[PDB]
RNA sequence: GGAGAGUUUGAUCCUGGCUCAGGAUGAACGCUGGCGGCGUGCCUAAUACAUGCAAGUCGAGCGAACGGUGUUAGCGGCGGACGGGUGAGUAACACGUGGAUAACCUACCUAUAAGACUGGGAUAACUUCGGGAAACCGGAGCUAAUACCGGAUAAUAUUUUGAACCGCAUGGUUCAAAAGUGAAAGACGGUCUUGCUGUCACUUAUAGAUGGAUCCGCGCUGCAUUAGCUAGUUGGUAAGGUAACGGCUUACCAAGGCAACGAUGCAUAGCCGACCUGAGAGGGUGAUCGGCCACACUGGAACUGAGACACGGUCCAGACUCCUACGGGAGGCAGCAGUAGGGAAUCUUCCGCAAUGGGCGAAAGCCUGACGGAGCAACGCCGCGUGAGUGAGAAGGUCUUCGGAUCGUAAAACUCUGUUAUUAGGGAAGAACAUAUGUGUAAGUAACUGUGCACAUCUUGACGGUACCUAAUCAGAAAGCCACGGCUAACUACGUGCCAGCAGCCGCGGUAAUACGUAGGUGGCAAGCGUUAUCCGGAAUUAUUGGGCGUAAAGCGCGCGUAGGCGGUUUUUUAAGUCUGAUGUGAAAGCCCACGGCUCAACCGUGGAGGGUCAUUGGAAACUGGA
C-alpha cells in the first residue's frame, strides 16, 4: 500500500493461537470465574478411562477422560504399554497432541500422582515415570 | 525572569494551533491540531482571526491561555 | 533533615559505602541528594577514602549532618577541621 | 488501638481537639461581630474590628488557621473599616 | 553485523501455510544427584487468618508511688505521615520527558538578628466511696510542669496614603508613613556577687537547604459488530472557600463545551529505568533492584499534626470472626515468620542490633522482622571434583562371513596425588567509633565550666571458631540423563507381527523393523539431562527497513464528488519542516569498553561511552511548507 494508506491503517500481525487451551485457563472458585494462567500441567479426575482407534494407522489405543482442576474436561493419551489407571484416579495432565487420535490434545504423565510408572521400562525411563532398577 | 509558552492560531468560536505529529514508524508528517480555549479580555478578536497567545495561570476550568496580540484580522 | 551518609553497595560479607547527601526519611539504599564519595573498609591496607572536598563543605555550611561514621571518615580527611576554621573566620 | 503510644494519643488528641474547637469558636464569633458591625457603622465598630484581628492572629499563631487565612480574613474586615 | 531444512507432484517450477534446528524463564514435572561461591524463591485467592515478634523514647520537662542511688504507672515533648508490604483500583497530567508558578506550603537542620517580661487557673496521677463478668465507667476531694490560659513588649505580616522603577496581562521590587494586631520556658552546670555566665531547650523575623503541591507541551492498549457525550456541563459576574489558581462550591446571567485528528461507552492495564529476543528496524515482559503513583477487610468522614483524611490511630455504616455472667465487649498479616485454603508450583513460627540506616535522648543508651546474617530448595549462573601415569589386546558381555570383531589401556598389576573427604592444631578482615580521660588550639568570657576542631588512651562481632591456613590417612564415600531412519551427531542383534506400541514433521509397525520393547555398541551433554508451558527468532508469514493484487488470496459493477493525501516553471521573502553549533537536562543501578578486588570465574567496585520524536538559544537557505 501507499504511506498514507499505512498511516491511516497500520499493519497488523496475525494473532498466534495456543495447542493445549485446557492449560492456560484457571478459575477462582469463589468468585465462579475463568482466569488466564499458563500452566505448565494441570491436575484432574479420570472421569472414563478406554481406549480408541486411530485415523493409515490400526491400534487401541489408551485414553482417559479428564476433568481439570479449571472444571474443563479433554481426553489424554496414557502414553506406555501398560497403566493402573481406573474412574476417580488422581492424574496430571501435560501438553502434547498425539496424531491419528483426533480431540486427543494432552498427555498424561507417568509416575505422576496416581498414575504408576510403565512397567519394566529400562530405556527413557524419565519420559515414563520409572524409578532406576538394582 | 523566564519564558511562557507562545502559540500562534485562528480563532474556532469566539483557537486552533494545528500542528505536525511525525508518525513512529512510517516517517510521514501528519497535521494535527489542538483547540486553546484562551482569555480575550474585551472580546475583541472574532471569529477567523489570527492570533497570538501566551500561557497563564488556569483561569477557569478550561481557560489556561491569554489572547496577547491579534496577528490577522478575519 | 539533610544528612551526610553511607549507602550501603557491594555484596554479601564484601561491603562497599557510597557517601552521600540524602533526605533522613529516604530509605537507605534509595533516593539521594548528591553523592561524595565512597568507602571501602575491607581493603587490603588502607580504608580507601575518596572525598570530595568542595562538595562536603558545601552541604556541611548547608545544615546537613554527617552521621557518626561519616563525621569519621570527613575527619581523617581534614574536612572538619576546614568547617570549623572557615566558620569562626 | 493496639500501640501503647497509639493509645496515648487518642488522649491528647482528644484534650487538643477540645482546647482548638473553644478557640475557633470564639474567633469565628468575632469576626462574624465585627463584620455585621461594620455593616451598619456602629459607635464601636473600631473595638470590635480589633478584637476580631486579635483572635484571628492568635488563631494564626496557634496554628488553628494558616497565616494565609488570617491575612485573608484581616483584609476582609480591614477593607471594609 | 544477517546460514537453513522437511512437507502438496508420476516428475517440475511457483504460490502458500504447517513443522523443525536457536535463545530465554519467578517455571513445573520425570529420572538422577558430590561440593563451594553469588544470586533468586506464592506468578494462583487484594482468599481467610491461630501464635510470637514488626515503634518507641526522654527522670537533664513534671508531680506521685514503690523500692534502696534505682525503678513503675501517669502528665508533658518528639516520633508514630519514615522505614516495611501489595498492585486491587486507575486509560488519568497516574507515569516518562520538557517546562511554568508574578497562584503555592514546608516540622526537625543551618545561618543571621532581636528577644525571652509579668500574672493565673486547671488536671491525669493519687487518696476515698461506688457500679460492672469483662471492656471499663461514675462521686468526692488533691497536685506539678518546657502542660494550659490572661496581660506587657516586638512587625518585615494587615489597612490606608502615596511615590519611584520594572515585568509576561493579572502584576512585581523597593522607598515610605500613619493605623490597628501577633510571642516566648525552663533544665542541667560554672563562677559565685545571687549577679554574671556554658550547653541544650523556647519566641519572632529573614534567607538557605530539604520535602511537598498545582498547572502546561509532547509521549501512553484494544473494540466503530461502541457515534453521539455533557446541563456545574462551557463561559461570565459576585460571594464563599483553599497553602494556592480554578465551577473548587453556591447564586444569578448567557448557551455554550467535546467528537471521525475517535468523543463517549465497554474491556484490559499500575507507569518508568530496566529485562528477554532480534543483524537491525522491531516484537515481547514489568518477578527481583531503583524512581513515581495507588491501596491497607468494604464504603463514608473528620480529628491531631509541619505533614495524614493515617497498614500495626479515631468516628460511622457493612460483611465476617471471637469473648460474654446476655447488660455488654473485641478484631483486621497486601510487616516478618507461620497456618489453612487454592494451586503444577514458591522457604524458618531462626540469630543479632556487631555493621549501615532510622526514631528518641545532653549522653550512656534504648527501640528498630529496616537491615546484617544463618536455615531450607540443583531454581539460575560461575567454579572444582568424582582420580593421575605406565600398562598387550586377559576373563565376561555383545556381534560374527565361528577366521574373528568390539567393549578396550578399558580392567587387573605397578607406582603417584589428596582438590575434595575425615581427624586434629591455628585462625582474619568486616571495628568506624561514641562515651569517658588527658593535653593543644578557635570563638566567646571579666574568668571558668562548657562548645567546635586536633592528637593520644579505652570498650564493642550476630555470623563464628565461619572463611582461610597447617599436618596426618585413604582412590578409598562422589554419574547420571536423553538420543542414535531423514531433518540431526551417533547401528547392530533379539523379541513383537498394522498387535503391543512410537510420533515435532515426513511417517514407523500387517514375520528378515537401524523408527516399537529390550540388549550390546555409539553419539550429545554432564551434577545434571529430558518433557511440558510461555515469549522473541527462524517468518520477507503485516514487508518503513522488506511483500503483493491477468490466471495462485487480492482492483469496489461504474460515475459524480466532500474531507484528506499529493501536486508544473521562475524571482523575491520567511524560517515551521530540514541542516549545523552552544547550553541545560535525559538519577543511581543495568548493557557495552577499560581498569581494580575476589586463588580463577560468577560476582563486586571504579572511570568512560551510549540512550530524546527533549527543551532553550545562535547560524545556513538548496529542498518541503508560509507570504
Ligand atoms: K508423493
Ligand atoms: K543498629
Ligand atoms: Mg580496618
Ligand atoms: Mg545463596
Ligand atoms: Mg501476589
Ligand atoms: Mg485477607
Ligand atoms: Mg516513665
Ligand atoms: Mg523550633
Ligand atoms: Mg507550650
Ligand atoms: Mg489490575
Ligand atoms: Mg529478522
Ligand atoms: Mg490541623
Ligand atoms: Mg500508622
Ligand atoms: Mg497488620
Ligand atoms: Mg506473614
Ligand atoms: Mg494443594
Ligand atoms: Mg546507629
Ligand atoms: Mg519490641
Ligand atoms: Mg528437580
Ligand atoms: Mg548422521
Ligand atoms: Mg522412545
Ligand atoms: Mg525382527
Ligand atoms: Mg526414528
Ligand atoms: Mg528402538
Ligand atoms: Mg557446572
Ligand atoms: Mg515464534
Ligand atoms: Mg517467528
Ligand atoms: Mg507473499
Ligand atoms: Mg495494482
Ligand atoms: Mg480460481
Ligand atoms: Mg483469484
Ligand atoms: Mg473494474
Ligand atoms: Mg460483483
Ligand atoms: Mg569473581
Amino acid at each position: 500500500p501507499t504511506i498514507n494508506q499505512l498511516v491511516r491503517k497500520p499493519r497488523q500481525s496475525k494473532i498466534k493461537k495456543s495447542d493445549s487451551p485446557a492449560l492456560n485457563k484457571g478459575f477462582n472458585s469463589k468468585k465462579k470465574k475463568f482466569t488466564d494462567l499458563n500452566s505448565p500441567q494441570k491436575r484432574g479426575v479420570c472421569t472414563r478411562v478406554g481406549t480408541m482407534t486411530p485415523k493409515p494407522n490400526s491400534a487401541l489405543r489408551k485414553y482417559a477422560r479428564v476433568r481439570l482442576s479449571n472444571n474443563i474436561e479433554i481426553n489424554a493419551y496414557i502414553p506406555g504399554i501398560g497403566h493402573n489407571l481406573q474412574e476417580h484416579s488422581v492424574v496430571l495432565v501435560r501438553g502434547g497432541r498425539v496424531k491419528d487420535l483426533p480431540g486427543v490434545r494432552y498427555h498424561i504423565v507417568r509416575g505422576a500422582l496416581d498414575t504408576s510408572g510403565v512397567d519394566g521400562r529400562r530405556q527413557g525411563r524419565s519420559l515414563y515415570g520409572t524409578k532406576k532398577p538394582k | 525572569r523566564n519564558d511562557r509558552k507562545v502559540y500562534v492560531g485562528k480563532v474556532v468560536s469566539d483557537v486552533l494551533v494545528e500542528t505536525y505529529k511525525t508518525h513512529k514508524l512510517y516517517g510521514k508528517r501528519v497535521k494535527y491540531s489542538k483547540k486553546y480555549k484562551t482569555h480575550d479580555e474585551n472580546n475583541s478578536a472574532k471569529l477567523g482571526d489570527i492570533v497570538k497567545i501566551q500561557e497563564t495561570r488556569p483561569l477557569s476550568a478550561t481557560k489556561r491561555f491569554r489572547l496577547v496580540e491579534i496577528v490577522e484580522e478575519s | 533533615a539533610v544528612k551526610i551518609r553511607l549507602t550501603r553497595l557491594g555484596s554479601k560479607r564484601n561491603p562497599f559505602y557510597r557517601i552521600v547527601v540524602a533526605d533522613a526519611r529516604s530509605p537507605r539504599d534509595g533516593r539521594i541528594i548528591e553523592q561524595i564519595g565512597t568507602y571501602n573498609p575491607t581493603s587490603a591496607n588502607a580504608p580507601e577514602i575518596k572525598v570530595d572536598e568542595a562538595l562536603a563543605l558545601k552541604w556541611l555550611n548547608d545544615g546537613a549532618k554527617p552521621t557518626d561514621t561519616v563525621h569519621n571518615i570527613l575527619s581523617k580527611e581534614g574536612i572538619m577541621k576546614k568547617f570549623d576554621e572557615q566558620k569562626k573566620a | 488501638a493496639n500501640i501503647k503510644s497509639a493509645i496515648k494519643r487518642v488522649k491528647t488528641t482528644e484534650k487538643a481537639e477540645a482546647r482548638n474547637i473553644s478557640q475557633k469558636s470564639a474567633m469565628r464569633t468575632a469576626v462574624k461581630n465585627a463584620k455585621t458591625a461594620v455593616s451598619n457603622n456602629a459607635d464601636n465598630k473600631n473595638e470590635l474590628v480589633s478584637l476580631a484581628v486579635k483572635l484571628v492572629d492568635k488563631a494564626a499563631q496557634s496554628n488553628l488557621i494558616h497565616s494565609n487565612k488570617a491575612d485573608r480574613i484581616k483584609s476582609q474586615l480591614m477593607t471594609a473599616n
